[PDB]
């Protein structure tokens, strides 16, 4: 889970620094939110 | 059938759904931009060439 | 009898059995035969459904083929599944740990519809594990057994419910097909209906029937009598087929705009397409029977059809009207009733064939996906089936099934009965089943349909009670997955020999009679009223002329583990249950004396358990030896049975096989040649015949305790050979290589005496707890060499000893002699796992004698540990002077309701002392129905007693009356069973006589040697510093919060804090306490537990600012 968090955060950093259309940035931010979600409480929201 | 308010707002409401599955929501959103052909690709490439040329001129 | 080498077992049975018990392994062998499609199974279906003779593999291949591309101009098909000879015979695959398996071959047809070319390539499908003659698979050397599973057969299930508000009845349906989307049709709380599709709570039937191409006229024509559905159709509020389709699209696939054609094709692809909704071949026929759709048509089109839906609607709506019979337009009439989910007509049995079929189906689905991906990416005419095929997922799926799956488990083999009962056992947990937490109270109960199919007694006492059971003795599995039992059919009060087989549902429409009925040999019961089993499981009286079926025999409702209990009908159900369960866990002794009193099922159970050598072909014996037997058949050729001596069972017991034939005898095909672990003369023998007095003796047999005489210890009556194995492997490592060598650092010589220069213990050498077994030395690498170590070597001249001696040592608390050493290595060109290059396994055995704490039990539910083994002097002895061997308490038998074993005791004494009934002035009144040849019995004569038709009280009393003595003139026991006996402690006779007699006792596999454990300072876990748990690890007893409650209630605070902090957790506390107690110093103040700090850090990691404040 920590590796997933790190990967999502690093990819979001790359997306922001590079400059990407807002749909991909929003998708990455959603993935970051869901990854922190899984880290704190897996299966609380959606399929675990 | 298709007209007379039966299907238009039907499509709007069907698209405007919760989409609990994240992959489902992403696929719903990606179903919004039409595909492209060769002429559109080369025209957008010309536009990007002009944009980068203008950026170089600005620099 | 009817067995060539059957010992003369006289029987008290009154009536005869029309058929012999079938081979009790037929549910494992026949299912695998169906799976493979062997010629035996091929001819088996020739007269039992030859309408479509097809195997499981053939069925899967035919369903898979043909597979094509998106264009349809190019495709592949599969056919001709042909097997091959097994790679190696069973024993060698059990030796070097390879799966008993054979290659699988199939033919692939490549078609190219664009132009047309043929490519028939015989592709190697993989390595399919096979089933041995005993019905057990071998995986990686280990012997694994798969068990059948009980699941709800896919189909249609109507049910009734009370709203509990206005007491209105409601009827619901759940068409539950395998691999598909559910439909739940019901009547809602209000008048309209609910048509829940895939868990969406809207849209009554109005939109569904409309979506099927109909309109209001059809739904009003079909339903004018059902005012409920009339009100519903009036409340349609929707007009238009496309409108209904889009309304369905709302609640079937939201998130995507609908179109005119998307919903119409979506419905077909969801329900009427056999790729996303395919109720299995069982489900289609179940639906057809439930609705009368097709009554004489072959089975095809497994996908659900529209007429099925309309029939479901009609059936449900008529059920809500209280109607009795429904006649679907275009089909036979079917009675309307709710469907029970636990009735064995709705619970199928997935045998090994079905489970392996499902796994192969998953593998072939992956195969189809990968081949569909690959057939397009490559150009036409440059593509071949071999490159279209990548057999990896199929073998991956079979390996996934056979290992790390809870439905194919390690064989429970510590006696022949345990092996017999592990197979032919019905489970309910696993994939597709229900977990114990998911299991309610209703499922665990015994259904009236369990009779004759599944035994109602044999089931474990633990949490899994009722979830898993055992097959009956006469039960049969239909070729359809449903269970089925035989029964004789009586006509106009004439009993026929013709045996017909009925399932659970076919029993309701008939009336079966009592098993033991007063048959007059002409088929007519002497009284009109006979105990019969009605449609709904009700038992009642009924005249004879209208009954149409009878049980084939008594003990038809009971399994094979419970059919071995004498006087079963005199025992409570609970005690019979526990007795049947302890029969499974007896140990194989070194002599295995046959029981005096038993049942005819012991012979068959021993014979077909597969572990007794049976002469396949008749003929004279050429030669006999302990290792092998050479038998000369009549047709010139001979055959050598290689006996298996001292083999370790899966539970570490003995499996010796002693031949019981001579060098010049003649043996017939089917006669027992050699005995297994727990067999005497080819019949089951799980215990010993011990003389029993039932008095309570001085409190040493108090609270189910049992006392024994030292004769059992001295004469080795109850002693078991136990064998353990110790694997140890030397593997490659970055430090170099680990050597199996005697160059073991810092060891003495008296412990090096019993090792060979190869580095392992000499064969036949005694070891004990702590002794070294293999000398394996690993490069230690580097560490902090203590300066004190340097001064140590400077005082003696000791070398650095650059390697670490992690040799294999005997674990705590065992000993014994070594039996065998098996060594494998890479330079022996063996198939070792990648990484290891030596692997040696040592077998150590000890003759475990009987001591205090070992559990002994009868087969009647009475259990208990050995309270004491007191010498032969201190044993009550009869007037003849023979001391009693085992004494049990008398305060358990009347309260616990197991009086059957007292009758067994008396019958055993009669069978031991011998008897004769004086036939001078005719036969006595009690012996009139007693069969001939039972009026005379020599001393130590074996008898038999069928569980439900055995010796009655009057017959046993009469036998007890005349019990002729052996050598002297001494009738030790009186007519009432009790006998005088002299105290061995004080010497005077006991004031009152007590019952004595021979009882069959068995030693259970719960010996105290494998049950004693203790630790002072062992290892600890990683995250929390608590000590580990178990016997393999050094353990440490769990001091749970429930005991914390007791210690807090006592008011003892220092003891509790000690048990928590320093004794378990506080590391510095642990080491300081140990130092203080060794130094003879006062134990210091306990510190802070480490687990609390772990919790604090964990809570901090959860974004919770938690700080502890001093003030």
């Amino acid at each position: 889970l920590y590796r997933r968090v790190i990967n999502r955060n690093n990819r979001l950093k790359r997306l922001i620094d590079l400059g990407a259309p807002e749909i991909i940035v929003n998708n990455e931010k959603r993935m970051l939110q869901e990854s922190v979600d899984a880290l704190f409480d897996n299966g609380r929201r959606g399929r675990p | 059938e298709d007209e007379s308010e039966a299907l238009r707002q039907a499509r709007k409401d069907a698209e405007l759904t919760a989409s609990a599955d994240s992959v489902r929501a992403y696929l719903k959103q990606i179903g919004k931009v039409a595909l492209l052909n060769a002429e559109e690709e080369v025209e957008l490439a010309k536009r990007i060439e002009a944009g980068l040329y203008a950026t170089q001129l600005m620099t | 009898n009817s067995v060539p080498g059957a010992p003369n077992r006289v029987s008290f049975a009154k009536l005869r059995e029309p058929l012999e018990v079938p081979g009790l392994l037929d549910v494992q062998t026949d299912s695998f035969e169906w799976l493979i499609g062997s010629p035996r199974w091929r001819e088996s279906a020739a007269e039992r459904g030859d309408v479509n003779p097809v195997g499981g593999l053939e069925e899967v291949l035919y369903e898979l083929s043909p597979i094509e591309d998106f264009s349809g101009s190019m495709s592949l098909s599969f056919s001709d599944p042909r097997f091959d000879d097994v790679k190696a015979p069973v024993d060698e695959c059990k030796d070097k740990d390879m799966t008993y398996a054979a290659p699988l071959f199939v033919t692939a047809e490549f078609i190219n519809n664009n132009t047309g070319e043929i490519k028939s390539q015989t592709v190697f499908m993989g390595d399919f594990p096979m089933m041995t003659e005993k019905g057990t698979f071998i995986i990686n050397g280990t012997e694994r057994v798969v068990v059948s599973q009980l699941v709800r057969s896919p189909g249609v299930y109507f049910d009734e419910t009370i709203d509990k508000s206005t007491d209105k009845t409601l009827h619901s349906v759940k068409v539950i097909p395998s691999r598909g989307a559910w439909l739940e049709f019901d009547v809602d709380k209000r008048d309209t209906v609910g048509v829940r599709i895939d868990r969406k709570r809207r849209q009554p039937v109005t939109v569904l029937l409309k979506a099927l191409g109909w309109t209001s006229e059809q739904i009003v024509e079909r339903f004018g009598f059902s005012e409920i559905m009339r009100s519903t159709l009036e409340k349609d509020n929707t007009v238009g087929t496309d409108e209904a389709l889009l309304d369905i699209y709302r609640k079937l696939r939201p998130g995507e705009p609908p179109t005119k054609e998307s919903a119409q094709t979506l419905l077909e692809n969801l329900f009427f397409k056999e790729k996303r909704y395919d109720l299995a071949r069982v489900g289609r026929y179940k639906v057809n029977k439930k609705l009368g759709l097709h009554v004489g048509e072959p089975i095809t089109s497994s996908t659900l059809t529209e007429e099925d839906v309309v029939a479901t609607i009609e059936y449900l709506v008529r059920l809500h009207e209280g109607q009795t019979t429904m006649t679907v337009p275009g089909g036979v009439e079917v009675p309307v009733e709710t469907d029970d989910i636990d009735h064995f007509g709705n619970r199928r049995l997935r045998t090994v064939g079905e489970l392996i079929q499902n796994q192969i189906r998953v593998g072939m689905s992956r195969m189809e996906r990968v081949v569909r991906e690959r057939m397009t990416t490559q150009d036409v005419e440059a593509i071949t089936p071999q490159t279209l095929i990548n057999i990896r997922p199929v073998v991956a799926a079979i390996k996934e099934f056979f290992g790390t799956s809870q439905l194919s488990q390690f064989m429970d083999q510590n006696n022949p009965l345990s092996g017999l009962t592990h197979k032919r056992r019905l489970s309910a947990l696993g994939p597709g089943g229900l977990s114990r937490e998911r299991a309610g109270l209703e499922v665990r109960d015994v259904h009236p349909s369990h009779y004759g199919r599944m035994c109602p007694i044999e089931t474990p006492e633990g949490p899994n009670i009722g979830l898993i059971g055992s097959l009956s003795v006469y039960a049969r599995v239909n070729p359809f997955g449903f269970i089925e039992t035989p029964y004789r059919k009586v006509v106009d009060g004439v009993v026929s020999d013709e045996i017909v087989y009925l399932t659970a549902d076919e029993e309701d429409r008939h009336v079966v009679a009592q098993a033991n009925s007063p048959i007059d040999a002409d088929g007519r019961f002497v009284e009109p009223r006979v105990l019969v089993r009605r449609k709904a499981g009700e038992v009642e009286y009924v005249p004879s002329s209208e009954v149409d079926y009878m049980d084939v025999s008594p003990r038809q409702m009971v399994s094979v583990a419970t059919a071995m209990i004498p006087f079963l009908e005199h025992d409570d159900a609970n005690r019979a249950l526990m007795g049947a369960n302890m029969q499974r866990q007896a140990v194989p002794l070194v002599r295995s004396e046959a029981p005096l009193v038993g049942t005819g099922m012991e012979l068959r159970a021993a014979i077909d358990a597969g572990d007794v050598v049976v002469a396949e072909e008749s003929g004279v014996i050429e030669e006999v030896s302990a290792d092998y037997i050479t038998v000369m058949h009549d047709n010139g050729t001979r055959r050598t049975y290689r006996m298996r001596k001292f083999a370790r069972s899966n539970h570490g017991t003995c499996a010796n096989q002693c031949p019981i034939v001579d060098a010049g005898d003649r043996v017939e095909a089917g006669q027992v040649i050699a005995d297994g672990p727990c067999t005497d003369d080819g019949e089951m023998a799980l215990g010993k015949n011990l003389l029993v007095a039932i008095m309570p003796w001085e409190g040493h047999n108090y609270e189910d305790a049992i006392i024994l005489s030292n004769r059992l210890v001295e004469e080795d009556v109850l002693t078991s050979i136990h064998i353990e194995e110790h694997e140890i492997d030397a593997r490659d490592t970055k430090l170099g290589a680990e050597e199996i060598t005697r160059d073991i650092p810092n060891i003495s010589d008296e412990v090096l005496a019993d090792l060979d220069e190869r580095g392992i213990v000499r064969i036949g050498a005694e070891v004990r707890d702590g002794d070294i077994l293999v000398g394996k030395v690993t490069p230690k690498g580097e560490t902090e060499l203590t300066p004190e170590e340097r001064l140590l070597r400077a005082i003696f001249g000791e070398k650095a000893r650059e390697v670490r001696d992690t040799s294999l040592k005997v674990p705590h608390g065992e000993s014994g002699k070594v039996i065998g050493i098996r060594v494998f290595s890479r330079e022996d060109e063996d198939e070792l796992p990648a990484g290891v290059n030596e692997l040696v396994r040592v077998y150590v055995a000890q003759k475990r004698k009987i001591s205090d704490g070992d559990k002994l039990a009868g087969r009647h539910g009475n259990k208990g540990v050995i309270g004491k083994i007191l010498p032969v002097e201190d044993m009550p002895f009869l007037a003849d002077g023979t001391p009693v061997d085992i004494i049990l308490n008398t305060h358990g038998v009347p309260r616990r309701m197991n009086i059957g074993q007292i009758l067994e005791t008396h019958l055993g004494w009669c069978a031991h002392s011998g008897w004769k009934v004086d036939a001078a002035k005719g036969v006595p009144d009690w012996a009139a129905r007693l069969p001939d040849e039972l009026l005379e019995a020599q001393p130590n004569a074996i008898v038999s007693t069928p569980v439900f038709d055995g010796a009655q009280e009057a017959e046993l009393q009469g036998l007890l009356s005349c019990t002729l003595p052996n050598r002297d003139g001494d009738v030790l026991v009186d007519a009432d069973g009790k006998a005088m006996l002299f105290d061995g402690r004080s010497g005077e006779p006991f004031p009152y006589p007590v019952t004595v007699g021979y009882m069959y006792i068995m030693k259970l596999h719960h010996l105290v040697d494998d049950k004693i454990h203790a630790r002072s300072t062992g290892p600890y876990s990683m995250i929390t510093q608590q000590p580990l748990g178990g016997k393999a690890q050094f353990g440490g007893q769990r001091f749970g919060e429930m005991e914390c409650w007791a210690m807090q209630a006592y008011g003892a605070a220092y003891t509790l804090q000690e048990l928590l902090t320093i004794k378990s957790d506080d590391t510095v506390g642990r080491v300081k306490v140990y130092e203080a107690i060794v130094k003879g110093e006062n134990i210091p103040e306990p510190g802070i537990p480490e687990s609390f700090k772990v919790l604090l850090k964990e809570l901090q990691s959860l974004c919770l600012n938690v700080e502890v404040l001093s003030s």
